[PDB]
């Protein structure tokens, strides 16, 4: 049960310094060796660093492995960044436990433009879609940068782990991104409740909507 | 083909303790390192100034093969920079450290319901150890300004406490054995190497 | 030049057997370890198994533990994962990598196969509308496989406000998005406003009036 655990996303400007972690939840980080992998989107993964600090040849300066003794953690840092490092790394260590635990991954944004918060609109499910003994409500992310949410539904305050289906965000053509999320209903629990809730976290600040059956 | 003796290091029945650890020089031999990485049984496995990989093509002058017992949450002391009740006045490394540290869970033989009291540790000192030093004084910490005289009491500490070890143990406080690799490197016979053995 | 190419992926519907094997090239393969990783689309990296350079010791995840098998021809310069009794979460693209220790470094990926698990056939997808409440309205394509799904708006006329949102696989195995468009207000009431799906696999044209 010796997982290890990286944020979501992180960002900085075009040149800046930026620093991913990486905890580890039970056991020791620096009990074993701990490597960086790159994967930018759709492409295979590659070593950036090796052998806790350590990096292949090929791979620049910028990049610089490290180990916090006091956090139980590591530390990848991209000093000087370029655009060509946006993309998704993943930490990775060795337990006798759990053999070759992974990290969640973290995706790295090079802002290219300003953050901007996402248009959410969300839909309830159609007057024909209740005849069919189904219900799906749509929430419509769109026009957010950098790319990663977070979407969750309450249940009239209250969290919904079931009928939650999300997509990955996608790259519109202005680099933005867009995501949408669905929660596949029954029609007696939609009526049931006295409203259904869309919540769209994004760095921090979290845009809500709302609907309700009654008409 | 001489092969190094890390059969006798590693797999040895009794292990000394951490303020008295054991030490075991290793030259005019060919060092079989694929075993050490390969197992994948240890719990604890890193060196420092070297990649493992690349020491099949090495060779060093001497290793030592320092081994003893410690508690499961004190193996991170084990390494340059460290400090703590182990790494202090028990066993310290260096900053400019080259070898590896090796350990495992001991706990199926250093520990018996009851306690294993075997194994000790060192609890006070006067300061900090240089690297690689050892302490085996059994002297009376004198905790105040009044001398002990050889016996404990108020201000009177026997230096050594000793290890609980139980196999109802936390993990944390389970037995385990550390076998700390030391390369050497003088301008000297360098009489050690892996499997690149074709000069002799 | 070191180059690892994995073979003999695809679609298999659940409970079946698929057989992978990855080609090595450029570096000596009897002296590497060699794992296979997985990613299922959209999720991050999962270790799936190990074998010893010899093919002595074998290692895995407990999500694959009997249902797996991992070999290797150190003369034929391959690695092979017999992969028996699938599920859906077994879904994924599927790596082979060198590592060569045992405790981490993997070195190389190749560039991967997909692996797709699903109980689903083609079927034409229900659409539903949007009806708004500046509006913006839509459709619903609803439970179609497989993709792709082709909408059009005001057949084929209007195209100034519309978002095509990529679908999702939901847990049924079966495709759904929606697309919408935004409008004036004072644009509605007055106009026809119908979308036009066309599920090329499944042949089925759909084409559906929106209307508040
Ligand atoms: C400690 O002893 C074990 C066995 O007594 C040694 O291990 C074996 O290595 C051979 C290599 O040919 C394998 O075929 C066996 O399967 C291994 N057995 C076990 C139980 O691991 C081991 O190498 C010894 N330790 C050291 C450091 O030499």
């Amino acid at each position: 049960n010796f997982m290890l655990t990286q944020p979501h996303s992180v960002s900085e400007s075009p040149g800046k310094t930026v620093t991913i972690s990486c905890t580890g939840s039970s056991g020791s980080i620096a009990s074993n060796y701990v490597q960086w992998y790159q994967q930018r989107p759709g492409s295979a993964p590659t070593t950036v660093i090796y052998e806790d600090n350590q990096r292949p040849s090929g791979v620049p300066d910028r990049f610089s492995g490290s180990i916090d003794s006091s956090s139980n953690s590591a530390s990848l840092t991209i000093s000087g960044l370029k655009t060509e490092d946006e993309a998704d790394y993943y930490c990775q260590s060795y337990d006798s436990s759990n053999l070759w635990v992974f990290g969640g991954g973290t995706k790295l944004t090079v802002l290219g433009q300003p953050k901007a918060a996402p248009s959410v609109t969300l839909f309830p499910p159609s007057s024909e879609e209740l005849q069919a003994n189904k219900a799906t409500l749509v929430c419509l992310i769109s026009d957010f940068y950098p790319g990663a949410v977070t979407v969750a539904w309450k249940a009239d305050s209250s969290p919904v782990k079931a009928g939650v289906e999300t997509t990955t965000p996608s790259k519109q053509s202005n680099n933005k991104y867009a995501a949408s999320s669905y929660l596949s209903l029954t029609p007696e629990q939609w009526k049931s409740h006295r409203s259904y809730s869309c919540q769209v976290t994004h760095e921090g600040s979290t845009v809500e909507k709302t609907v309700a059956p009654t008409e | 083909t001489n092969l190094c003796p890390f059969g006798e290091v590693f797999n040895a029945t009794r292990f000394a303790s951490v303020y008295a650890w054991n030490r075991k020089r290793i030259s005019n031999c060919v060092a079989d390192y694929s075993v050490l990485y390969n197992s994948a049984s240890f719990s604890t496995f890193k060196c420092y100034g070297v990649s493992p990989t690349k020491l099949n093509d090495l060779c060093f002058t001497n290793v030592y093969a320092d081994s003893f017992v410690i508690r499961g949450d004190e193996v991170r002391q084990i390494a340059p920079g460290q400090t703590g009740k182990i790494a202090d006045y028990n066993y310290k490394l260096p900053d400019d450290f080259t070898g590896c540290v090796i350990a495992w869970n001991s706990n199926n033989l250093d520990s018996k319901v009851g306690g294993n009291y075997n194994y000790l540790y060192r609890l006070f000192r006067k300061s900090n150890l240089k690297p690689f030093e050892r302490d085996i004084s059994t002297e009376i910490y004198q905790a105040g300004s009044t001398p002990c005289n050889g016996v404990e009491g108020f201000n009177c500490y026997f230096p050594l406490q000793s290890y609980g070890f139980q196999p109802t143990n936390g993990v944390g406080y389970q037995p385990y054995r550390v076998v700390v690799l030391s390369f050497e490197l003088l301008h000297a016979p360098a009489t050690v190497c892996g499997p690149k053995k074709s000069t002799n | 030049e070191v180059q690892l190419v994995e073979s003999g992926g695809g679609l298999v519907q659940p409970g079946g057997s698929l057989r992978l094997s990855c080609a090595a090239s450029g570096f000596t393969f009897s002296s590497y370890w060699m794992s296979w990783v997985r990613q299922a689309p959209g999720k991050g990296l999962e270790w799936v198994a190990n074998i010893k350079q010899d093919g002595s010791e074998k290692y895995y995840v407990d999500s694959v533990k009997g249902r797996f098998t991992i070999s290797r021809d150190n003369a034929k310069n391959s690695l092979y994962l017999q992969m028996n009794s699938l599920r859906a979460e077994d879904t994924a693209v599927y790596y082979c990598t060198r590592a060569g220790w045992v405790r981490g470094a993997f070195d190389i990926w190749g560039q991967g196969t997909m692996v797709t698990v699903s109980s689903a056939s083609t079927k034409g997808p229900s659409v539903f509308p949007l009806a708004p409440s500046t509006a913006a309205l839509g459709c619903l394509v609803k439970d179609y496989f497989p993709e792709p799904v082709t909408v059009s708006w005001n057949s084929g006329a209007l195209t100034s406000g519309v978002h095509t949102f990529p679908a999702v696989l939901q847990s049924s195995g079966l495709y759904s998005l929606s697309s919408v468009v935004t409008v004036p207000s004072s644009s509605l009431g007055t106009q026809t406003y119908i979308c036009n799906v066309n599920h090329k696999p499944s042949n089925t044209k759909v084409d559906k009036r929106v209307e508040p």
